[PDB]
């Protein structure tokens, strides 16, 4: 995942 | 109180997914809110937005919410509540297009829209002292800090730089907009  | 409705309903739809993402897990949570991961999923409508719903990990979603609280609350004020509604839905939607370009649909955070409020919020504090809406030069000290925190990757679980880009950008970009007015 990538968090924004 | 400095929550309007927006601020606030958004404040509780992020504890609830957060919530959820605790009891289901993150991937059960991501099944549901991701952006469409499948050619299946392409008329999902909400998912174009939902992902910003998502948050990863405890300090994620805490200084999220103090942003949005602050500057969403500060914008909710000052400018109405329709105008945070779209920030909002346009640095969604453009975020979440730019990310999942770069690096494919897993991803969530209200981030994207966290720095579309900071870029709106300062420019149009820069070109109209009028609202007046303005970023704090303490406070834009520490929004640069939180930017570049992002950018060279300082926090230990990996970043959406293109939601963080594609947010400041359309933040910018509205500000601009809406400075050029009188």
């Amino acid at each position: 995942v990538r968090m924004a | 109180e400095r929550a309007g409705p927006v601020t606030w309903v958004m404040m509780i739809a992020c504890v609830v997914v957060f919530i959820a993402m605790q009891i289901l897990g993150d991937q059960e949570v991501m099944l549901w809110l991701a952006w469409p991961f499948d050619p299946t999923l392409k008329f999902e409508f909400w998912r174009y937005f939902t992902h910003a719903l998502m948050h990863f990990s405890l300090m994620h979603i805490l200084f999220n919410l103090l942003w949005w609280w602050y500057l969403g609350g500060a914008v909710e004020k000052r400018l109405g509540s329709g105008k945070l509604i779209v920030i909002t839905l346009i640095s969604a939607l453009l975020s979440g297009y730019v990310q999942q370009k770069f690096s494919g649909p897993w991803f969530g955070g209200l981030s994207g829209v966290v720095y579309a409020l900071m870029g709106y919020v300062w420019l149009r504090g820069e070109r109209d002292p009028q609202s007046g809406i303005y970023l704090q030069r303490g406070l834009i000290i520490f929004a640069l800090i939180w930017i570049v925190a992002g950018w060279f990757d300082l926090f230990g679980m990996s970043m959406a730089n293109g939601a963080h880009i594609a947010g400041l950008a359309v933040g910018l970009a509205m500000a601009f907009v809406d400075s050029l007015n009188a």
